[PDB]
């Protein structure tokens, strides 16, 4: 998965 | 509210203790109780709220993906029927996830967003609103899927518009909003080109503003800038 | 029981799904429901039950230790009073831990142990009974602390007596029982010499029986034998 | 902590 914050 | 009898300051103290103990469900319950006292949240308190629910819903999302993967294989041509149990249990986890999302969205709507006037608070809460509609979108399949997606988009867009007017391009809230809206474009809205454009433009405009920052602000901004680069590398 | 309407086989299937999803609270609830159907448990089912509750109580124990450490520092000469909150929240986690232990002990008493006649099942359940009294002992401080310790000791001892008569010295249940009873001696009963003697004798008697085993049984036994060695290294 | 299973 891609990075989220 | 089962937290109605506890002091606001005690709820915040116990949220911090729950974090240290990796008890994120407790953390979220304490911070929901603090929000329901009706006062605005400080910067630290907003981040305690976001950390708590991000960890709770993150675990639910991970579990949902495991179960959805098992369910999809169970429905591949050739697989041995095993009954309704995989679907039932995926649905159970999904309903609990939707409940947590609805709780967070309810706190934002009653009444965190309407009382948030400073850019740092208002952008933060609208980013959360986009995030939790995005998590609802990840599991949505019904008559309302497009409306859920558009609710996420609308919240992210209002946050973006404020952040571009009121914050510098290195502000970590602005950067994290752009990071997540870019992922929304890629994973939810089937708009990979928009995702890539947004991540690249955000990274480049931040780069050009780093010279204005202290060492500590530089560290904060470059951390999120690296996540933007990580996603661009994943996508190109 | 909220699981009373679900098929036994469906509860077992969903316990396995919950394990894959790392949803151990769900796993434990499913396996409690399966136990409450009233039938004996197979070997696989006993291990699903133990895995579920070990993970649940393990998280509670970790949290309790974090909070107890913070509480002890808060009560050191020189520290800033911060009110009742640390104690209150440690107590909250402690009460939830005691509840889980009481639930497991209740399942063993109603009626898993009394129906367990084969050594592999009876030793397994009596080991669990010792383990969950041991976890109660870790947090006990009142009039009943010595009785809780002696309940753990008594269960472990009955398990030991059966295992020595009915199982070979490499049986992994026998080895894991000895491992944990040795830790009981060291950490709970203030008997480090007994802990070391038991671990060493168990290791040596197992070593001498490895020649009788298949490759797969050898792997199972030597895994637990390495844990015995690890503890001996820690203690000597 | 010591090892248990
Ligand atoms: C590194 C990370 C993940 O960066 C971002 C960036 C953008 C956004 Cl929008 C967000 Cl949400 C996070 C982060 O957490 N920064 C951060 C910023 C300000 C305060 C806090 C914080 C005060 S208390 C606390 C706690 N955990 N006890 C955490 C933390
Ligand atoms: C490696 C470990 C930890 O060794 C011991 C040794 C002694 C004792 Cl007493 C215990 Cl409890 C465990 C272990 O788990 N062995 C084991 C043995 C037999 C069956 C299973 C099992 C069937 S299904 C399942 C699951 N998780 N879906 C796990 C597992």
């Amino acid at each position: 998965f891609p990075a989220t914050v | 509210g089962a937290m109605g009898s506890m002091e606001r300051a005690s709820l915040i103290q116990k949220a911090k203790l729950a974090e240290q103990a990796e008890r994120y469900e407790d953390m979220a319950a304490f911070m929901k109780g603090a929000v329901e006292k009706g006062e605005e949240l400080s910067c630290e308190e907003r981040n305690l709220l976001s950390v708590a629910y991000k960890n709770v819903v993150g675990g639910q999302r991970a579990a949902w993906r495991v179960l959805s993967s098992i369910e999809q294989k169970s429905n591949e041509e050739g697989s041995e029927e095993k009954g309704p149990e995989v679907r039932e249990y995926r649905e159970k986890v999904e309903t609990e996830l939707q409940g947590v999302c609805d709780t967070v969205l309810g706190l934002l709507d009653s009444h965190l967003i309407k009382e948030a006037g400073d850019a740092e608070s208002r952008v933060f809460y609208l980013k959360m609103k986009g995030d939790y509609y995005r998590y609802l979108a990840e599991v949505a399949t019904g008559d309302d899927k497009k409306r859920i997606i558009d609710s996420a988009r609308s919240a992210y867009q209002e946050a973006m518009d404020i952040s571009k007017k009121e914050m510098p391009p290195t502000n970590p809230i602005r950067l994290g909003l752009a990071l997540n809206f870019s992922v929304f474009h890629y994973e939810i809205a089937n708009s990979p080109e928009e995702a890539i454009s947004l991540a690249k433009t955000t990274f480049d405009e931040a780069m050009a503003d780093l010279h204005t920052l202290s060492e500590d602000s530089y560290k904060d901004s470059t951390l999120i800038m690296q996540l933007l680069r990580d996603n661009l590398t994943l996508w190109t």
